RNA sequence: CCCGGCGAGGGGAGUGAAAAAGAACCUGAAACCGUGUACGUACAAGCAGUGGGAGCACGCUUAGGCGUGUGACUGCGUACC
RNA sequence: GUAACGGGGCUAAACCAUGCACCGAAGCUGCGGCAGCGACGCUUAUGCGUUGUUGGGUAGGGGAGCGUUCUGUAAGCCUGCGAAGGUGUGCUGUGAGGCAUGCUGGAGGUAUCAGAAGUGCGAAUGCUGACAUAAGUAACGAUAAAGCGGGUGAAAAGCCC
């Protein structure tokens, strides 16, 4: 055998709501700070094709980015599914982790409201 | 014609020409140094000190380089007592080439 | 009746030193049949001394 | 996760070898004997330059006495005369005098007679 | 020209062979075969083949002209050992090696 | 800088002559093996033989002090049985007279291949002449 | 194609980028066993080293000797847990 | 086996008393360097200039590091103009170690900062595989016994007649 053989063990941490929530103003204050943060009003695009989303990124001149909503488009989540430095999500489902990695974040301005509704 | 003098707390005799190995100096690399504190000159006739540092006596030499001596191993154990250290030291030295003995 | 330590390379140099073979290289040729052999012994075709034997 | 030793074990005993290189038989060869005489090495290393210092002193003061009777007189009157001249003149300098050049340590020992008597 | 010959796998000890390669090393090629013929050993009927063969070797397949030729380098080294059970007494078992050799005989001219 | 080490190569050796009347042993053998050994040259170095050769001549006439010419016994054990061999003094006078500057030298001399080395330097004769006169020999006086 | 016993094994040719990848087959360490060269050893004793150091043989050059391999001789010196 | 100074050896080289020298250790001092603890000023232990002081150490307490495997950084960097591993050399630091490179090898390795450990072996008459040792030593298995000519065969005391 092994002398202390291993066990199924859950890595799972606990995180303080308080501590969890502080990290992510400051983790946004700092992109700020870094000027890693751009918000607009509007952004969408009408057919599901990674075509026109890869053409819109050019025409906003966006290589490793991170998208935020209001609410969840069918084919904007479709046009970037199949992009590797791209997530789309809905502004409830966030990670810090995402929010550092992406070398750029865009923010809708409606899922800006609901973040700083959603942290108060 | 040769000089023997007090350097680094370490006498050295020298003749005129000779590369010498010598303790650390504050002395930067192309600078002149002097020695007045010489013990000894000697020739076919010679002049000692009688009590030290010759009057005339002086040696001017120059700084050639720095650099930091041959590794050698400090190795520490106890038999049987379970302990042991090792270290490493390299010595500090200045080569000096003598250029001049006056008297 | 047996060691107590583990003998050398060296000590087995020095015990087989003297265990080493040594050649004959004293060959006799006979006369008559212009072949070697060894000195009083006969050759493989009935030769000795010049003379002859069965040869098979 | 799970870690094998191999290189970095074989990295070690290779640089323990490779301290006791030209050391007979197992000495060379085993870790288990060269590792202990490499330490052993250390120890004597530790003694001998401490005791490099006295062994070559005894020489230095050995050659001085030879070539101070030689001049007729004792290492120790010649070194009392040394002193009672002001002469810090140290042996190691002495001894290569005393081989080289005679007539300067011949003159040496004509001050420490002049200083003694 | 140096010309290789070789026997791997010979059923014998290479203690006993190189017995018979420290007689032939650095001689000529007649006066080796010669005594390896009058020198009565196993290793040396398997030397005399081996050499033999670096003879013919060397005839063939390059320089010829063997009066010409000395025996210059040879070098038995040991082989991987067969390893069986021999029943002792009071039932228990001893390994035995049947040791074996790699004989190489390098010929050349000058 | 190295200091000086003497070079077999390099060593002038010189030939002496100890006339050996009536002298004192040990204080004798004092003088001889500092001579041999080289501790009266100012180029002595402990591991190359720097000394001279010595030749002692009247070594039948050494003197020694007390009752040591009845009493002092010289032992040597073969390695045999009981083979504990004793001599006393005028016994080795009697015997081999030699035997007695010989062995005072080796015990005063070192031991190993060094000592054994510059005792071979030590000649002795029990006579007042010799056959050595080719090498030029100087008078030592003690 | 050759030696060898219509063998085992091997030297050439040859395939292949590679045969010191030739079926015991990628890489091929160490123990152990050989071969060649250099140096030392056949009046000299002991944890086999360390410190000093003569000689020998190579490799560098500012050409003074710094470097390596060896270690005659000598002081000290009774392994590890 | 002398064997009751370590020895040689000594009528001083022994003993009593006196003086001046000298040797003699990793102690003391001189030089050059490292670290800790203070105490100081610019300044914030980031450091710099001194100066004082300390630095044998088992069990054991504390503080600081190196190296290996895996995860994120890593769809980035190095790599067939040659990676990991293997063998040598040169350089470097107090240290565990690191760096550059020759040769071998022939397709993978990973900076920096964090993170999780089956994380560092000489030992336990430890376990497994290999390899020496005595050593070419003892033995070759009932002391019922073998000798010769021919044949086969590369070669025959044993096989066949
Ligand atoms: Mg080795
Ligand atoms: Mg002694
Ligand atoms: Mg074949
Ligand atoms: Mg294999
Ligand atoms: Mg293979
Ligand atoms: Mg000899
Ligand atoms: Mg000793
Ligand atoms: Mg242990
Ligand atoms: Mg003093
Ligand atoms: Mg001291
Ligand atoms: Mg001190
Ligand atoms: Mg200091
Ligand atoms: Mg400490
Ligand atoms: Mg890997
Ligand atoms: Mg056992
Ligand atoms: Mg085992
Ligand atoms: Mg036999
Ligand atoms: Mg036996
Ligand atoms: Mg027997
Ligand atoms: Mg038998
Ligand atoms: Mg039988
Ligand atoms: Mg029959």
């Amino acid at each position: 055998g092994v002398t202390f053989a291993a066990r199924p063990q859950d890595h799972s941490q606990k995180v303080n709501k308080k501590m969890y929530r502080g990290a992510l103003k400051s983790i946004l204050s700092e992109l700020v700070r870094q000027d890693r943060l751009i918000v607009v009003e509007k952004f969408s695009v009408e057919a599901p094709k990674t075509k026109l989303l890869a053409q819109k990124l050019k025409d906003m001149a966006l290589e490793d980015v991170l998208i935020i909503t209001g609410e969840l488009d069918e084919n904007l989540f479709l046009a970037a599914r199949n992009l590797h430095k791209v997530d789309v999500r809905d502004a409830t489902g966030i990670d810090p982790v995402s929010l550092i990695a992406f070398d750029k974040v865009v923010m809708t301005a409606d899922a800006v409201k609901q973040v700083e509704e959603m942290l108060a | 014609m040769y000089a023997v003098f007090q350097s680094g707390g370490k006498q050295h005799r020298v003749s005129e020409g000779q590369t010498v190995r010598l303790e650390k100096l504050d002395i930067a690399t192309g600078e002149t140094v002097e020695f007045a504190e010489v013990l000894m000159i000697a020739n076919g006739e010679e002049v000692k000190i009688g009590v030290p540092f010759v009057d005339g006596g002086v040696i001017k030499a120059e700084v050639v380089a720095h650099g930091r001596g041959e590794k050698v191993k400090i190795v520490k154990f106890r038999r049987r007592k379970h302990y042991r250290k090792q270290q490493g030291h390299r010595q500090w030295f200045t080569d000096v080439k003598i250029t001049g003995i006056s008297a | 009746a047996v060691q107590q330590n583990k003998p050398t390379r060296s000590k087995r140099g020095m015990r087989r030193s003297h265990d080493a073979l040594t050649a004959v290289t004293s060959l006799s040729v006979d006369k008559t049949s212009g072949e070697k052999h060894l000195r009083h012994h006969i050759t493989a075709d009935g030769y000795y001394r010049g003379r002859k034997v069965i040869a098979k | 996760a799970r870690v094998k030793r191999g290189v970095i074990a074989r990295a070690r005993h290779k640089k323990i070898l490779k301290q006791a290189k030209g050391y007979y038989g197992a000495r060379s060869r085993v870790y288990r004997v060269a590792f202990q005489a490499v330490i052993k090495a250390g120890q004597y290393a530790y003694r001998d330059r401490r005791q490099r210092k006295r062994q070559f002193r005894q020489l230095w003061i050995a050659r001085i006495n030879a070539a101070a009777r030689q001049n007729g007189i004792s290492y120790s009157k010649f070194i009392n005369g040394l002193k009672k001249a002001s002469v810090e003149i140290d042996r190691k300098i002495l001894a290569d005098i005393a081989v080289f050049d005679k007539v300067a340590f011949t003159a040496l020992v004509e001050k420490a007679k002049a200083a003694l008597a | 020209m140096e010309t290789i010959a070789k026997h791997r796998h010979a059923r014998s000890s290479a203690q006993k062979v190189r017995l018979v390669a420290d007689l032939i090393r650095g001689k000529k090629v007649s006066q080796a075969l010669d005594i390896l013929t009058y020198t009565n050993k196993k290793a040396a009927v398997l030397v005399k083949k081996v050499l033999e063969s670096a003879i013919a070797n060397a005839e063939h397949n390059d320089g010829a002209d063997i009066d010409d030729l000395k025996v210059t380098k040879i070098f038995v080294d040991e082989g991987p050992s067969m390893k069986r059970i021999m029943p002792r007494a009071k039932g228990r078992a001893d390994r035995i090696l049947k040791r074996t050799s790699h004989i190489t005989v390098v010929v050349s001219d000058r | 800088m190295k200091t000086f080490t003497a070079k077999p190569e390099t060593v002038k050796r010189d030939w002496y002559v100890v006339d050996a009347t009536g002298k004192t042993l040990g204080r004798l053998a004092t003088e001889l093996a500092r001579r041999l050994r080289g501790k009266h040259k100012a180029e002595y170095t402990p591991h190359v033989d720097t000394g001279d050769y010595i030749i002692v001549l009247n070594a039948d006439k050494v003197a020694v002090t007390g009752n040591k010419r009845t009493d002092k016994v010289y032992y040597h054990h073969t390695g045999h049985i009981g083979g504990i061999k004793q001599a006393t003094f005028e016994e080795m006078i009697a015997r081999r007279p030699e035997r007695v500057i010989e062995i005072a030298v080796k015990g005063m001399l070192p031991k190993g291949p060094l000592g054994r080395a510059m005792f071979r330097k030590l000649k002795v004769y029990a006579g007042n002449e010799h056959n050595h006169a080719a090498q030029q020999p100087q008078v030592l006086d003690i």
